[PDB]
């Protein structure tokens, strides 16, 4: 009725507002934990990616050192490849 | 005034000067290889090498693409010891791009003289960091990562690559500046000397 | 008669509820905020601190590689003398 | 029954034991390197590198000493590439101290069979976790680091380190046991995987 | 994001999941006994019989054994009242007029 | 042996109904003893009124209970006992009515022996008339009415309205078994006043 | 029974089902209190108590009582004088 | 102020918070009763010789269960003579302090103080005249006290009902306190048909 459901929102009412303001302090709490916290500069992969170009000026340059490496190689093996038999 | 393909030319040419005074003054490539311009009022170097200039031109064309897209988050100079993959410097470009300017209907208020000035001192300090970052003492070389927003088309050379972050470093950080469509941060982080 | 002071509670309920709706997927979105951090290694820096031992398997095997490489440049700049002092 | 010294040892054993575990499955170092031993009702793989052993009861009997002590607050794996240095997987073990236990007037009652049965499942997750990681396809190393309080003297062989962050990472919050006195979360965050 | 990651995601979010209904529930149980402990103290009141206007109205015929009753005895005492009257108005005019 | 259909059910619950309140009517004093008569019901001998009145209302009452049983609307039946004059409430007999709203959408009949409802029926009826045993002999002229609680979203027939639930007062109260065609359950208690 | 929960995403969904019937149940409870509480205080003021903690006491010998004794005798006297009188009427025929 | 006192200023005021009302309604012929000087306000106090002697054994009894702290209500009732039905109620819940026993210090509140709520209850008391409906029938009234269970019932009384109203409605006015009871009205009376 009217007065019957009045006396129950006043109690529904009542009680969300303890919610209401006992969220608002939890919501604060976090807010403080957040911001007090080491980990500031997060990346979210949801909206971040990282693109870069597939070759590019150190893919090039770390082959050119794994070739010079065979190369140096190959030669440091042929120069004792020749003191050798000269003996 | 500006406008959004104007914003995207203005900070795509700073970066295409900025990445060319960073790898002249940390020895990425030698000295004899760059040759003195006039820009920003001051005395630029600049890259002769043809495969590197042909390598920034295809990241900065395609940076510009995706700022006037203003899908575009960072810019970041990777510099790395070639040998083992460590990084020893990173330089750092925050960009927010004002995703609401696709919907102008008359350019921004603010002068691209004010723009220029605020782009000449962010230049002037990265020049200005010669006096105090650390000699590189190992062969290094550089890539350019660019974050984007999640759903960006990867075009055809390109491909998704790790954050390649820097540890035990410190850093400097640099003025900001901004067409009010486009803010750029800017800083580097580099090695803690040893010793 | 007062089905009205009844009325008006019914606007006061929704009113909370919508409100205790949102401020509950607000909680939502910083615990979970809270939570990736946390199982990232987030912590206060005012009342906890990370230690190690300074020598550890990795700080050994970064320092054997370093060792390899003095070594690498070590040998090349000797061979590198020979080499020209022999003629 | 359970006493603040027996839980200090329960909990160290543990960690040699897990710690173990985790370099074994994650191929840190070779399957030919460890050797298998039964405990927790499970066959489990230990180092038999004398050099591994002797930093592991290191770092293994000063985390008994400071879970007496109850000031310890989490030990992690880190694991990294040892030449770029990049941090690629960290297994973190968070620990609560029961402070009062110190104040015992009398052992707590938990069963050791109980607590070996939580431990052997906290050990089979992780087991059950590694199928679905990402492959290690470069040589790594791993360190630990333990986050203690703030005033806690640092021993002689320690210095502060930093927390080595995986920031563009997944994470599995996984399993956890206690004794009462300690309780022992465990979970993992990983590099999130490129290309 | 990987097909992996689903599968660890999953028995974490199982996990979760449970705790929150373990929670709910013994959550419940506390509302089930206050619950109690208040219909309780309502048994214990000299007023009895309680309803919920929520789901439930009461009906009745409006004319029925207990409304006739009622109505018969209004009407009786207004019959015994306009029979006191006239009484009373005989005697009045019975003594004033020598009658008596 | 049939099942039980929804409207079976109904039939056999307001025959119930019929049935017990007359018991009530007859044993509490409320019409003259010599206005009921003798008859033969679940086994028993039972008394129902001849009065003419009575039974028209009650047929009334009976007829639309049945309608919101089959309907499974019908949520309780009170016999409220009150002193014609003060208005007084002295008895209350409260019967649970639980109606399983899905027999609608049954296929076919429910499964329960025509012989066990009717034994838990006889049952609660046994124990009505058992009340003679314990009940207060009412000393005012008392009248009774029938309350029918029902779900709110109900049409109110026309000769019927809403009306308060007359709630007892320093009562004491008596639990009867219950009854089930498993369509519809009922419940049965009284409550009255013992002279202090 | 459990061992067979290898079917963790399926479970989930149970389990998320079920945390959405305990959220129902548990407001229909907290209206329920409600309504025992509504009830209960809007009827303590009314005149209610609890018979195991309070008790209602009064003069057996009190107004309300003898203006009920002085109607039911009027009403007696009445009915008698009435009697009375015809009676000497009848007297005389 | 004392546990004696208490009793006997609380006690005190149901005397004249009862002679006013039955005033104030009208129970009595306004031809039957003699206006006193008490608290801050004129008060009508009764002139029956049987009304007098009622109100006397109540008041006195309600008195010494105020000093055992066993009394937790007192209400007049108010009904129709020939049905019997309830038409207005008041009720004064009663609120005591049973350590006031154990004391050793008479307590602080000055009888100033007091004296100053009791006349506001009373002022509503009779500021509730034009909102409580009139008795177009021939009513009389009672008085109950609600008390502990345990209390023995005194010679010549007797356990009752609450007397309920049926569809009533409860309309609080104002209350007072000395230190050792703390009393608050109001009155509900009979919802207009």
């Amino acid at each position: 009725f009217s007065r019957e459901e009045a006396d129950t929102l006043r109690l529904k009412v009542e009680e969300l507002e303890g919610e209401r303001s006992r969220l608002e302090e939890e919501k604060r709490m976090l807010e403080a934990q957040l911001e007090r916290r080491a980990l500031q500069g997060d990346y979210d992969q949801s909206r971040t990616k990282v693109l870069h170009m597939s070759l590019n000026p150190t893919s090039v340059a770390r082959q050119r050192l794994r070739e010079d490496h065979s190369q140096l190689q190959a030669e440091c093996e042929r120069l004792r490849g020749l003191l050798r038999a000269m003996e | 005034g500006i406008t959004l393909r104007g914003s995207a030319e203005i900070v795509a040419e700073f970066f295409s000067f900025g990445i060319n005074s960073i790898l002249y003054q940390r020895g990425i490539y030698p000295s004899e290889t760059f040759t003195r311009v006039q820009k920003y009022g001051l005395t630029l170097l600049v890259t002769t090498d043809l495969e590197l200039i042909k390598y920034l031109n295809n990241v900065v064309e395609q940076l510009k693409d995706w700022l006037y897209k203003c899908s575009v988050q960072k810019l970041v100079v990777v510099i790395s010891n070639i040998e083992s993959g460590e990084v020893l410097e990173r330089w750092q470009f925050d960009i927010e791009c004002d995703k609401t300017a696709k919907d102008d209907s008359a350019p921004r208020e603010k002068s691209q003289k004010a723009i220029q000035d605020e782009i000449r001192s962010v230049i002037a300090q990265i020049t200005a960091t010669v006096t105090f970052l650390p000699l590189l003492e190992v062969s290094c070389s550089f890539d350019l990562l660019i974050y984007t927003d999640k759903d960006l088309v990867v075009p055809e050379k390109w491909e998704e690559s790790g954050p390649q972050f820097i540890t035990n470093s410190e850093e400097v950080r640099l003025r900001s500046f901004t067409t009010t469509i486009h803010k750029v941060n800017s800083m580097v982080a580099y090695k803690i000397p040893v010793n």
